[PDB]
């Protein structure tokens, strides 16, 4: 999948 | 004659946002954010992962709903059935 630059916290 | 059970599988793709998949997992599989995120990453890194295992009818409803929700939000996210 694609990250939107956000941090997952996981 | 016990019923056959079906695995609900999420398949990875390069265009669905991670945020979205996480949402799917909470909304349609009652995962909390933390577990959902780890599961999304299991899919992301391994290419596929089991979201749950259900009686056939339950499973096929999850799958249909997940896919419909995905298309309606214009993502290619694919959910599929596998016989356990
Ligand atoms: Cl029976």
């Amino acid at each position: 999948f694609r990250s939107k630059g956000e941090e997952l916290f996981t | 004659k016990p019923p056959s059970m079906y695995k609900v599988i999420l398949v990875n793709d390069d265009y669905t946002p991670m945020e979205f998949v996480i949402d799917v997992l909470q909304k349609f599989f009652s995962y909390d954010v933390e577990r959902a995120t780890q599961l999304m990453l299991a899919v992301h890194y391994q290419g596929k992962a089991i979201c749950g295992v259900f009686t056939a009818e339950v499973a096929e409803t999850k799958v249909a709903m997940v896919n419909k929700y995905a298309r309606e939000n214009e993502h290619p996210l694919l959910c599929t059935l596998e016989k356990a």
